[PDB]
């Protein structure tokens, strides 16, 4: 089971070629957050 | 070969997301202002916002009868919110 | 309706144009536009205050009810939403 495989075809849909670069950003704003939430 | 009009959408789409994404890290250690239901106005210290449904977790949040030390404001129980950077 | 089944190409020429947006509970905001979320559609605006100062407004999306164009916007605009954060 890989729960995510659906979510990164989305992602891919909405984003296309930029995927992993809202990707990564999402992820580094999620840091910024739970640093301190 | 032309980039497809579904490209320039998700390149639009991944611009717009940048932006907003940016403008959540902007809080950061700021307070926010919120206008809520039946006109209420509260403010709070912000905490963090879900990145899929536009919640809220501050602190401090100061309202008409008090502060409550924490609080989630989920997103349907905001109208909008203002900061300043 | 209608500003949430917009696409992303027709949310992003809405970007540094002033708006006027309605709202729920009649809720009202002039601004002009940094980004709308592509995902949530909130809107996000920025205001020049009297004091020289920037605040910034997320209307969330699901609350919007119409938006009005009101002026292009030049290119300090452009500018001063560069050095916003």
């Amino acid at each position: 089971e890989r729960p995510g495989e659906r979510r990164q075809a989305e992602m891919k849909r909405l984003y296309g070629d930029s995927a992993a670069k809202i990707q990564a950003m999402e992820a580094a704003v999620q840091l910024s957050f739970d640093k301190h939430c | 070969a032309q980039e497809s009009l579904e490209s320039q959408e998700q390149r639009a789409r991944a611009a717009l997301r940048e932006r907003y994404l940016r403008s959540l890290l902007a809080m950061v250690g700021h307070q926010v202002s919120f206008t809520l239901h039946e006109g209420v106005r509260v403010a709070a210290h912000f905490g963090a916002t879900d990145l899929d449904v536009a919640n809220f977790y501050v602190s401090q949040l100061q309202t008409p009868i008090g502060v409550q030390a924490e609080a989630l404001l989920r997103c349907s129980d905001i109208i909008s919110y203002t900061f300043k950077p | 309706s209608e500003w949430m089944k917009k696409g992303p190409l027709e949310w992003q020429d809405y970007i540094y144009k002033e708006v006027r947006v309605t709202a729920s509970e009649k809720n009202e905001y002039k601004g002009w536009v940094l980004t709308t979320d592509p995902v949530s559609a909130n809107i996000v605006l920025v205001n020049f205050l009297e004091d020289g100062s920037m605040s910034v407004t997320g209307i969330m999306g699901h609350a919007v009810q119409t938006v009005e164009t009101m002026n292009e916007g030049d290119h300090r605009v452009r500018e001063k939403l560069m050095h916003l954060f």
